[PDB]
């Protein structure tokens, strides 16, 4: 009874609890509550949504089908978070 | 064994020295593809593009966690909570 | 192919300042991106500055003014002094 | 006659012909002066020298003879003026500046 | 260096030196410009045991190649005893030549221990010091044994040699051997890249399928054994006149017949009555279903609908894989599943026709997700089945194969995947397999049908291959066919 794909895991939960804790430590915190994980997942999802939306807009304007690193840099700079290192 | 907080300060020292990536590579890359599925079907992604996305995401989350920690310390605490992170985002003109 | 870089000029300035060190490729790319970003900032500010004054010429005056507007504090002063030094030496020679 | 470059006769190292070319074919203004490329090259050279010297200082402070993005990050964030100028940039693979809040330390 | 380098040249010219292209074109030109002016027939038992007659001359061929000091690849077919014919040669060095060790036993992870089992059964009192295990037990084993310089036979897997390179890089070697060498077919593959730096006198490669994808892969094997001799593919690929098809009158191929004569030794399973039974095939053509006919047209004309060519192979296999083609919720497993699969409609009837005959079918399918559809279809028909596909541990695999290879066993259909691990798995207690989906590499399906056709098979084994009609599968099969037929014109006329 498993011809369908009943087995699957959500993608946002791939951002593991210890990964959240590693980010938190590099930030410099000492104790983390239990709901920081869910809230962080939500915040990261929203940020990625915005940036990827702008990048995809650039790529589809250029009449392409690949999102280039330079297009991502353009989208990120437009959001106002200029990134040094990936060209441009 | 160790008194509480010792390993925490040790890990802060560990992770403020390093410059590596903190989120796993493939889980983040899969998340990026899945979240980019809806805007337009059949998009390709090159490794440099995904790496730039991960760099931006990590920097954003690290700065956010610094702001959250400062909020928590302001309220006479040491644990961070969703109240703290919500205040930090909404005071930065994001929420 | 044939992509312009600034890398050789950055390396020349490095070998002038610290004549025993080097630059990794990632650092060189970062430095090139920094130079391009600051160049486009200065040029855009100068363009807007000339457009505000019904002027149709970029010149050293508003290049200097854009430098003064963007660079903060001591950076602006030192950069302006060096720019004037270079331009006067160029015109004299 | 023999040709000598504007970079050389200006005393600089950064290119002046390339800067003039970009200013012209960059849609910044209709017509471009003849001292602006020199001034811009001088300013770019000054900023490059400043940040490179700080980065080299940090690199030797860590007993290394090659500047890396970590040293760039460290120099930029430790100098306050460059920190304000580059406040909104994120140097990739730069890490973070070490900092632990005083309250968090044990008694 | 040059003493062997020169001596090999005229020796090539000695035994049917009909090459006349790269022996002189090759900076060895000035080296040969100087010379431009011009046995164990008794099944010997130094290694314990008797050697069956056709196995000896291979060893002497290795001995002759050693006595001439040139590397060679043997091409014994699967199940023919390459293991014995390998260690016998090392015994020759230890006994006749008195040169015991060091040597490598680079082999797949599955067969790491297996050779040592066979090593002792014909040649005890041997220095076999397998390097395998976790990060630790391997580590201290390096100093005492690998750095102890007290071995003759070293066993290590593909993954190991790319990990413990630094120890083995230092150690000088006489010979290095690699079993199932075809993993060295991409000359830029990192394992092939590493082996370039291993110091050795000559190398031995064991294979049964040298030519699988192109003829370019052969030179990569040749670039390994004798890098000086070949050292290039332009003189090998293009010079061979576009695989010698559009510009040949059966003459340049005749040249290559004897060109790579003293390097390979491929002996047929026909000359030995081991299986003693030829195989059978069908290429039954399936009228494409109705709902599939909708999808195939839909895919063409413009959900992750990328990599179109394989997408059409999904439609040619089963539309239920497209997430939505099957009827919506609730989900039932009934005959409606059978209708929407052109192959399964044909396959269903044939699955019935062998049930009464006591046959047990061995389905080999691509796209392991395809197995799930067959698995539930198997569940619907109340059939005895077990599954061994990828992501199933070997202990699960061995108990699963026991259920099929049991005395008075009862499993009818036993699912696998076209790869299904190494050759080792024994499926000789069976009579029918089904290649539900074809593959780009015919050799990739050659050995899969050899899973049933392996040694000990008495009754006739029947092999199927479903082919979609007027679709992508039509061109894939001929692509496999010409690549398959390329093997015969190149190899299958030497021995
Ligand atoms: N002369 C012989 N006498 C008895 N058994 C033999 C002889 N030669 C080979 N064998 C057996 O036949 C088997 C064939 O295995 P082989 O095909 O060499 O394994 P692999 O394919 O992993 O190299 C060996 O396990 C060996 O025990
Ligand atoms: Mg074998």
């Amino acid at each position: 009874a498993k011809r369908h794909r009943k087995v699957l895991r959500d993608n946002i939960q791939g951002i593991t609890k210890p990964a959240i804790r590693r980010l938190a430590r590099r930030g410099g915190v000492k104790r983390i509550s239990g709901l920081i994980y869910e809230e962080t997942r939500g915040v990261l999802k929203v940020f990625l949504e915005n940036v990827i939306r702008d990048a995809v807009t650039y790529t589809e304007h250029a009449k392409r089908k690949t999102v280039t690193a330079m297009d991502v840099v353009y989208a990120l700079k437009r959001q106002g978070r200029t990134l040094y290192g990936f060209g441009g | 064994r160790y008194r509480p907080g010792t390993v925490a300060l040790r890990e802060i020292r560990r992770y403020q020295k390093s410059t590596e990536l903190l989120i796993r590579k493939l889980p983040f890359q899969r998340l990026v593809r899945e979240i980019a599925q809806d805007f337009k079907t059949d998009l390709r992604f090159q490794s440099s593009a995904v790496m730039a996305l991960q760099e931006a995401s990590e920097a954003y989350l690290v700065a956010l966690f610094e702001d959250t920690n400062l909020c928590a310390i302001h309220a006479k605490r040491v644990t961070i909570m969703p109240k703290d992170i919500q205040l930090a985002r909404r005071i930065r003109g994001e929420r | 192919t044939r992509k312009e870089s600034y890398a050789i000029y950055v390396y020349k300035v490095l070998k002038q300042v610290h004549p025993d060190t080097g630059i990794s490729s990632k650092a060189m790319s970062i430095m090139n991106s920094f130079v391009n970003d600051v160049f486009e900032r200065i040029a855009g500010e100068a363009s807007r500055l000339a457009h505000y004054n019904k002027r149709s010429t970029i010149t050293s005056r508003e290049i200097q003014t854009a430098v003064r507007l963007l660079l903060p504090g001591e950076l602006a002063k030192h950069a302006v002094s060096e720019g004037t030094k270079a331009v006067t030496k160029y015109t004299s020679a | 006659a023999k040709a000598k470059t504007r970079s050389s006769r200006a005393g600089l190292q950064f290119p002046v012909g390339r800067v003039h070319r970009l200013l012209r074919k960059g849609n910044y203004a209709e017509r471009v002066g003849a001292g602006a490329p020199v001034y811009l090259a001088a300013v770019l050279e000054y900023l490059t020298a400043e940040i490179l010297e700080l980065a080299g200082n940090a690199a030797r402070d860590n007993k290394k003879t090659r500047i890396i993005p970590r040293h760039l990050q460290l120099a930029v964030r430790n100098d306050e003026e460059l920190n304000k100028l580059l406040g909104r940039v994120t140097i990739a693979q730069g890490g973070v500046l070490p900092n632990i809040q005083s309250v968090l330390l044990p008694k | 260096d040059l003493e062997g380098t020169t001596k090999r040249f005229e020796h090539l010219l000695s035994l049917s030196g009909l090459f006349k292209h790269f022996i002189e074109s090759k900076k060895f030109r000035q080296v040969l410009d100087v010379l431009e002016e011009n046995q164990f027939r008794e099944s010997p038992a130094y290694v314990n045991g008797q050697l069956r007659p056709y196995q000896i001359q291979g060893v002497n061929w290795l001995v002759s190649l050693h006595k001439n000091k040139i590397a060679g690849i043997l091409a014994d077919e699967m199940g023919l005893g390459k293991t014995l014919q390998t260690i016998s040669f090392l015994g020759y060095l230890r006994y006749i030549e008195k040169i015991p060790g060091p040597f490598l036993v680079i082999a797949p992870k599955s067969t790491l221990n297996n050779w040592l089992r066979e090593i002792n059964r014909w040649t005890p009192d041997v220095n076999a010091f397998i390097l395998q295990g976790d990060k630790e037990e391997r580590a201290e084993l390096i100093q005492k044994k690998l750095l102890g310089c007290d071995f003759d036979v070293v066993i290590a897997s593909y993954e190991i040699i790319i990990r413990e390179k630094s120890p083995l890089k230092k150690i000088n070697w006489e010979y290095i051997i690699i079993d199932e060498a075809h993993r060295i077919k991409n000359e830029e593959s990192m394992l092939s890249q590493v082996l370039r730096e291993f110091t050795s006198r000559n190398r031995l490669l064991i294979t049964g399928t040298p030519l699988q994808n192109n003829l370019h892969e052969l030179w990569a094997l040749l670039n390994f054994l004798l890098p000086d001799i070949f050292s290039d593919a332009q003189d090998f690929d293009d010079w061979f006149s576009s695989e010698s098809t559009e510009e040949d009158q059966d003459k340049i191929v005749k040249q290559l017949h004897t060109v790579l004569q003293p390097f390979l030794l491929r002996r047929i399973k026909s000359d030995v009555e081991t299986s003693l039974l030829p195989k059978k095939e069908l290429n039954l053509y399936v009228g494409m279903s109705s709902m599939q006919k909708k999808w195939y047209k839909k895919i063409l004309e413009k959900t992750r609908l990328l990599n179109i060519m394989m997408q059409l192979r999904k439609c040619c296999n089963h539309p239920y894989l497209f997430d939505g083609a099957e009827p919506g919720p609730p989900y039932t497993t009934d005959e409606h599943l059978v209708y929407n699969a052109a192959k399964l409609q044909v396959l269903d009837k044939l699955l019935k026709k062998l049930k009464e005959e006591g046959s047990r079918v061995l389905i080999f399918s691509q796209m392991s997700r395809l197995l799930d559809i067959l698995e539930d279809y198997c569940y619907f028909r109340n059939y005895e089945y077990c599954r061994i596909d990828g992501s199933t541990a070997h202990e699960d695999r061995i108990q699963a194969i026991d259920d099929y290879n049991a005395p008075d066993s009862k499993k009818f259909v036993f699912l696998l995947t076209t790869r299904a691990g190494g050759l080792g798995i024994n499926l000789t207690s069976a009579d029918v397999v089904v290649l539900y989906d074809s593959d780009w590499n015919p050799q990739a399906d050659l050995q899969a049908m050899d899973r049933a056709h392996r040694i000990g098979q008495k009754k006739q084994v029947k092999v199927f291959r479903l082919v979609t009609d007027n679709s992508v599968e039509e061109k894939i099969l001929e692509r496999a066919t010409q690549k398959l037929r390329l093997d015969q014109l190149v190899i299958q006329n030497r021995t």
